[PDB]
RNA sequence: CAAUAUAGAUGGAUACGAAUAAGGCGUCCUUGUGGCGUCGCUGAACCAUAGCAGGCUAUGGCGAAUUGCAAUG
RNA sequence: UGGUUCCUGCCGAAGAACGUAGAGUUAAGGUGCCGGAAUACACGCUCAUCAGA
RNA sequence: UUCACUGGGCCAGCAUCAGUUUUGGUGGCAGGAUAAAUCCAUAGGAAUGUAGCUUGCCUCGGUAAGUAUUAUAGCCUGUGGGAAUACUGCCAGCUGGGACUGAGGACUGCGACGUAAGUCAAGGAUGCUGGCAUAAUGGUUAUAUGCCGC
């Protein structure tokens, strides 16, 4: 009634880097509540959402959905790589995107 | 997992939380932090009086904390501006803030991180030996406080012994068992 | 197949938007953030000379041309020339639908009245 | 790395109408065999003129402790290079078993005297037996009678970003 | 018969390394005369030796 | 009123293969290291860094460098298995243990029971 | 969490029940260029396989406490919800 | 144009203070630097949370479908 | 003395030899924040009235 | 003209495969001092000496310091019995998750399972479903973000 959240939030962290050169092709994620690669690979594979509201109505609405998935963690911290089919704005950074639980292996 | 959050900087060293802060507002949590007077310095008054000294050729502990963690945020970048955008700081518990409950990060504590036996650092003592006049004032302020506070939290305990009485008389009923089963 | 491109942009001169005088043709100097022409890039050699819808292009001028591709038309598609009348145009698409070869630029000079 | 006991003999090669020689045993501290054996042969010609190729090794083996339970104390002498002049050095140690003690000990060496596991040649380490053969005053302060003491280092890793407790070193 | 061949060499050898120590001698063992090699370094900055 | 690291001080392993098994301080071996054993929990007698376990302010009296078959008769005759059940901390540790055991239907029965419970309570309440 | 399903017969419907229907006559000329909406209704015998199936499947549900109540609440995600530890 | 959102809404920002080689809570008295017990050892808490994205009626009774197997919907 | 006009391929002197990509693994170098990655773990030492990194 | 069936391309999702890879869970072996330990059996030993006893100060019984080697605790060492486990290695053991890839294009080949006919994970991906003409979708620019650029 109060809730209708199928999904974990988590923030864009960052585009996979060196020092000096970024990939924005692989994208960096955190997922709340996750901070062991273990715990992590329950969210291998799963359906991401970038959910953003746009000014203009395109089909109907004005909120737009960017998609992906997961790859692979990144790091000790349950850091987790993504791709998406278009890669992000990059002024995304920090924002909540959702991460659905489909593909479900339980 | 929480929008605003609220940071109490009495008991704290300066760049660690500075580091946690940093990292936060470029993650995109909104950070207010509070009581900022009584954050703490390593080593002695001295050293760290000269330190202030020799980069000061602004005196709130506010301006201190924020001149330290805009160091750590690329703050030239437009990220970074928003970043610092979502940044309050501030010396006392001002209102509206001093209604809600003031986080600490223990990674940052004096008490966890020094080796007892070591000289630290009041921050408001520095400010105020380096030329901010108004550490009296807060003080003042935060004294009214502690004693509505203490009004508050004498009151609350009260209540929550009626709500911990209703409890106990809730107990033993089959309805507290089946939780007991179910685990609660 | 699925067509390989390798390289979406175009290859530029270094400091060709520095200067009006110089052209954006590609001409080697004699950083490397600059994308160079080389034998890398070459596309695929099933994939080459392949539109988006899939054909090799062929330039047709007249209707004896259009007849060259009787046999091969799910393979190529007709270009019309861009300096034909537009009384032998219609008459190329008319022979080209009744070949059922796909033209890639019908509508060129033309218009549908009533 | 861990480091694990090793007998190692060696026999410096019988020759034509030398048969038999003397099999020379010593007791090695090293993380896997190989360096064992290199440790074996750096001793040994430090003992006489050997070479590795002037002999061979007999027997390569690991030694486990006996009785691994027991809370041991030990008296080792170490040789071992200020990189100009060499000295002996005698240290007596609290240790459960042999290995861990010698672990343990190079750990201290490098600590205070930055010496490397090549500069280190270790002697003998012993158990010492009975009480008060601790010459040390630092492991005789544990040989008390009902010793008890408070933890020091309360501080925990709080594996979180925030605490909503204001924690407290409670002990 | 490969399979049989190394199966009685492995029970053979240890077998006399428990006769070693059965007999309370020692047993030296066969030299192993082949080895893997494995190159660990660039191109660049190699003598030519 | 102060916790020590003494012979029969029965700990609790927070962090190891253990993870939580109750153990008992054998002997020590300095400022950093002791020697434990925990034969009822099944955690063998072992050397430990005192990092990787936590004090219980449960003790009894153990003798020194006691042997395991000794140690078990002292841990069954202090009796204090039944004293760490009893503490509210362990009811706690095990009560967060059965909250990752729920099951969503056992957790829309919690949900259902915690509905109840505050229906009865605030009658309970408002009338006191 | 488990119910039977032997008290129900599922066997008889297929895939190829679940065929969505097609259209003849090019939809007979879209009745003359005139568009008409009564094809919205459901088939009938669905609605009967549906309650054939219902009234066996209750029976098995009414066995259980409060299972019922369960099907009928939905499901989301609460604060704190972490579905990698939260056994299901 | 609007009945909206902009660095990122979709259960809740859910309030003592100090000390840490100490605290808190409850209780008793001799109101103390008293005694007793408790607690921490994480919020993994607590509070809220069923009903067409939450229908219509009286533990009940009717409605949901075809949006056809995911595509903000 | 200064200048000397199209492209590509091949041959070509006096930590890592680099066609174009995808995926993985690593050298060196790092893993408080900028900054990607352990405010890991363990043992000792240093409080400097401008250590040290 | 009646009736019946069917439809291209792209982009997805799923299944079964194959190739690369990553991350799990799990089993059976083989070696050691044929693990060492522990546990059990025995004999001695000692103290950071348990019971007992003696003595002295002292809150009707606490202390202390002698005795006292097990008693009203035990420990250690020696020897004998039995495993188990650790570690290390092997498995042409089982099983799971995630990512990337789909080159090639009638058959031939090596196989394997099959009594047989046949089949197959075996000389490189096929099958099922969804969406799409006021398209689906793709491109162009200008701005913004991030990183790099004298």
């Amino acid at each position: 009634a109060e809730s209708h959240r199928l999904y974990v939030k988590g923030k864009h962290l960052s585009y996979q880097r060196s020092k000096r050169v970024n990939n924005p092709n692989v994208s960096l994620i955190k997922i709340e509540g996750v901070a062991t690669p273990q715990d992590a690979q329950f969210y291998l594979g799963k359906r991401i959402a970038y959910v953003y509201r746009a000014s203009k109505e395109v089909r109907g609405s004005k909120i737009r959905v960017m998609w992906g998935k997961v790859t692979r963690t990144h790091g000790n911290s349950g850091v987790v790589r993504a791709t998406f089919r278009n890669n992000l704005p990059a002024k995304t950074f920090g924002a909540s995107v959702r991460i659905f639980l489909y593909p479900s292996n339980i | 997992v929480e929008p605003v959050v609220v940071i109490d900087g009495k008991g704290h060293l300066v760049g660690r939380l500075a580091s946690v802060v940093a990292k936060q507002l470029l993650n995109g949590q909104k950070i207010v932090v509070v009581r900022a007077e009584e954050l703490n310095i390593s080593g002695e008054f001295f050293r760290n009086k000269l330190k202030y000294h020799d980069f000061l050729r602004f005196r709130a502990p506010s301006r201190i904390f924020y001149k330290a963690l805009r160091g750590m945020v690329s703050h030239k970048t437009a990220r970074g501006k928003a970043a610092l955008e979502r940044l309050k700081v501030f010396e006392g518990i001002p209102p509206p803030y001093d209604k809600k409950k003031r986080v600490v990060v223990p990674q940052a504590l004096r008490v966890l991180r020094l080796k007892p036996g070591r000289k630290y650092t009041t921050l408001g003592k520095l400010s105020t030996s380096v030329g901010w006049k108004y550490e009296d004032v807060v003080a003042k302020l935060e004294a009214k406080r502690k004693v509505s506070s203490a009004e508050y939290y004498a009151k609350k305990r009260a209540f929550t012994k009626k709500v911990a009485s209703a409890n106990a008389t809730a107990a033993e009923s089959d309805v507290a068992k089946q939780l007991a089963a179910l685990g609660y | 197949p699925k067509i390989v491109k390798k390289h979406t942009k175009k290859f530029k001169r270094h400091h060709s938007d520095r200067y009006h005088r110089v052209a954006e043709n590609w001409r080697k100097q004699k950083r490397g953030n600059i994308s160079q022409p080389k034998i890398g890039y070459g596309s695929n050699k099933k994939t080459k000379f392949l539109s988006p819808s899939g054909h090799k292009t062929f330039l047709v001028a007249n209707v004896k041309d259009l007849e060259t591709l009787t046999m091969h038309t799910k393979t190529y598609a007709a270009e019309i020339a861009h300096n034909i009348s537009a009384k032998n145009r219609v008459v190329i698409l008319a022979r080209a639908k009744a070949l059922g070869i796909k033209v890639t630029n019908p509508k060129g000079r033309l218009a549908l009245e009533a | 790395a861990h480091f694990k006991e090793y007998q190692v003999i060696g026999r410096r090669l019988p020759t034509e109408s030398v048969p038999e020689p003397k099999l020379f045993r010593m007791r090695i501290f090293a993380s896997n065999e190989v360096i064992a054996k290199s440790r074996y042969w750096y001793f040994l010609q430090k003992l006489h003129k050997v070479k590795k190729a002037s002999g061979e090794i007999v027997s390569i083996n690991q030694i486990n402790e006996a009785h691994p339970t027991k809370v041991k104390n030990f008296g080792v002498w170490v040789r071992y290079d200020s990189r100009s002049g060499t000295h002996n050095m005698y240290k007596e140690i609290r240790d459960v078993s042999r290995v861990a003690a010698v672990e343990t000990l190079y750990q201290d060496m490098a600590a205070r005297h930055r010496a490397r596991f090549r500069s280190i040649h270790i002697l003998k380490v012993a158990e010492i037996e009975k009480t008060a053969d601790v010459k040390r005053q630092y492991v005789k302060q544990f040989l008390t009678k009902d010793l008890k003491f408070p933890l020091p280092h309360r501080v925990q890793k709080s594996t979180k970003t925030f605490s909503y407790k204001r924690p407290s070193t409670f002990y | 018969a490969y399979q049989k061949e190394y199966e009685t060499a492995e029970r053979n050898i240890i077998q006399a390394k428990r006769d070693a120590k059965a007999a309370g001698s020692y047993y030296v063992e066969a030299q192993h005369k082949l080895v893997f090699v494995v190159r660990i370094k660039g191109i660049n900055k190699i003598p030519p030796k | 009123n102060w916790r020590l690291v003494e012979v029969g001080r029965v700990v609790l392993i927070k962090k190891g293969q253990s993870a939580g098994k109750l153990a008992a301080i054998v002997e020590i071996i300095d400022q950093k290291k002791v020697l434990i054993d925990g034969p009822k929990a099944g955690v063998p007698r072992q050397a430990i860094n005192l990092g990787q376990v936590v004090l219980t302010p449960l003790t009894f009296a153990l003798p020194r460098g006691a042997r395991t078959a000794t140690v078990s008769k002292k841990w069954a005759a202090a009796a204090v298995c039944e004293k760490w059940a009893a503490s509210s901390w362990a009811k706690k540790i095990a009560q967060r243990e059965r909250r990752a055991a729920l099951t969503d239907f056992e957790r829309f029965q919690v949900m259902v029971l915690r509905k109840q419970k505050r229906y009865t309570v605030k009658k309970a309440l408002a009338k006191a | 969490t488990k119910v039977s399903v032997e008290g129900v017969n599922v066997e008889k419907f297929n895939v190829e029940y679940f065929a969505k229907e097609k259209l003849t006559k090019k939809e007979k000329k879209e009745a003359n260029l005139f568009p008409e909406q009564q094809n919205k209704e459901i088939k009938a015998e669905r609605v009967e396989d549906q309650k054939v199936v219902d009234k066996a499947l209750i029976a098995e549900i009414k066995k259980t406490p409060l299972l019922k109540q369960y099907l009928s609440a939905s499901f989301s995600l609460k604060n704190g919800d972490k579905p990698h530890m939260l056994k299901f």
